[PDB]
């Protein structure tokens, strides 16, 4: 702010984010991004944590192969984390009919919770890895992009507790609800 | 039911030598553990991911994999490096280790 | 972090044994198992438990025949298992279980072990 000219001024205005995140009559899921690789997602009361690698910690032999919301019954025992994976993979494009399965574990297997799809860029799977790639551009402002053209790339999507620093952006909210269709925001 | 076999059941090195622990699975497994058991004692924990070092182990010990053969590998060991080592796996339930391996120095 | 077991010894073929196994680790942050070493040193896993007790498992070897139950209070567990067999007569280890890695879900601090026999 200074003077321009000879009689105006030059001045700006910035808009606050925690009232207008805090003020909404429900309750609205937000993408974060904390230091260069760690991505975020928190819903309802699932504070989902996403990273990219190249390590299988599941196999299709020996795991649950989710095709259908149904079958997702199958993995956690709270119906929030349900939710959220369900219209986080639905916000992405993974219209479940037509195109490959991903995997879990049972719920009575005593490790955890943790879901994971492979989009490693190689001849089988090279459209999958290409339609993820624009989900992830769309529904993150600055997407790292890890795990490049190469040998193999995974995601993982774990529950940790949601970190006390997160830049509560709004444009990434604002994307999460435009591709989501259908989506139902309870509160 | 994955079963582990493991190669060879008896080392004897040299004082200060290359060793390679061979370790197969009856199907395709995607991580395997090592862990390492002294006698008279309990196992304690050694490598993890088959890539991973233990917190606290010298840095000469390391492992690798591919599908179902993994192995482990020590570049120069001493006569602290004899005792005994056991795969484990736990893709699927129920986890299994391995038949365990000694190795003891000449 | 220092774990403790009691409750093994000597018992007659078809009785029932309950095994008793912690400190300095809050606990109510880890899951823990219980693993069978056979007098060959043969390892096996018999009990699983999740950081809450509402998951347990246990494998066929053992299933309708051993159970496990932490009580959080008291940070310790006991394990109550009938129909005693010769074929296991083994030691018994208490171990922590926690995540070593962004993703792996390992055994951690397995304890001394009690001994238990049947003849
Ligand atoms: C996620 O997708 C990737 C895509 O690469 C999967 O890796 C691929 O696994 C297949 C299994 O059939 C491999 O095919 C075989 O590979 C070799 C030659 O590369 C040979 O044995 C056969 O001729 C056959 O082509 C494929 O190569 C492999 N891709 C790479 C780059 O190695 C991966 O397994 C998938 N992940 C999950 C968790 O399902
Ligand atoms: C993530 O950022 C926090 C806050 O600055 C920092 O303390 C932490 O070390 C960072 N972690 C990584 C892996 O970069
Ligand atoms: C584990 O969950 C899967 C997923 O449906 C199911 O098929 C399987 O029967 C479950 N395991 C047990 C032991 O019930």
């Amino acid at each position: 702010a200074f003077k321009i000219g000879l009689h105006t001024e030059f001045q700006t205005v910035s808009f606050s984010m925690v009232g207008l995140f805090s003020n909404n009559p429900h309750d609205l899921p937000l993408l974060c991004t904390l230091n260069k690789s760690h991505l975020y997602i928190k819903g309802g009361n699932a504070s989902f944590k996403i990273s990219f690698d190249d390590i299988a910690v599941l196999l299709p032999e020996y795991d649950v192969i989710i095709q259908h919301p149904a079958d997702m019954s199958w993995c956690s025992k709270s119906d929030d984390q349900i939710w959220l994976s369900q219209w986080f993979m639905n916000a992405v494009g993974h219209d479940w009919y037509l195109d490959p399965p991903f995997l879990c574990r049972n719920r009575t297997k005593t490790e955890g919770f943790i879901f994971q799809v492979n989009t490693s860029k190689t001849g089988i799977n090279e459209n999958y890895a290409k339609k993820f790639k624009t989900g992830m551009h769309h529904l993150y402002r600055e997407y790292p992009d890890s795990c490049l053209d190469g040998k193999l790339c995974l995601m993982k999507a774990q529950p940790t507790s949601w970190p006390l620093q997160c830049p509560l952006d709004h444009v990434n909210t604002l994307h999460f609800l435009t591709r989501g269709k259908n989506i139902q925001l309870p509160r | 039911q994955i079963v582990l076999t493991q190669s060879p059941a008896i080392m004897s090195a040299s004082p200060g030598e290359k060793v390679t622990i061979t370790c197969s699975a009856s199907s395709i497994v995607s991580y395997m553990h090592w862990f390492q058991q002294k006698p008279g004692t309990s196992p304690k924990l050694w490598i993890y991911g088959t890539s991973n070092l233990a917190s606290g182990v010298p840095a000469r010990f390391s492992g690798s994999g591919s599908g179902t053969s993994y192995s482990l590998t020590i570049s120069r060991m001493e006569a602290e490096d004899a005792a005994t080592y056991y795969c484990q796996q736990r893709n699927s339930y129920p986890p299994t280790f391995g038949g365990g391996t000694k190795l003891e120095i000449k | 972090v220092a774990l403790v077991e009691s409750g093994g010894g000597l018992v007659q073929p078809g009785g029932s044994l309950k095994l008793s196994c912690a400190s300095g680790a809050s606990f109510s942050n880890a899951g823990m198992s219980w693993v069978r070493q056979t007098p060959d040193r043969r390892l096996e896993l018999v009990a699983a438990i999740n950081r809450d007790g509402d998951i347990t498992y246990h494998p066929d070897s053992v299933k309708g025949r051993f159970t496990i139950s932490r009580d959080n209070a008291k940070n310790t567990l006991y394990l109550q298992m009938s129909s005693l067999k010769s074929e296991d007569t083994a030691m018994y280890y208490c171990a922590r279980e926690d995540y070593y890695g962004l993703y792996f879900y390992v055994m951690d601090y397995w304890g001394q072990g009690t001994s238990v026999t049947v003849a």
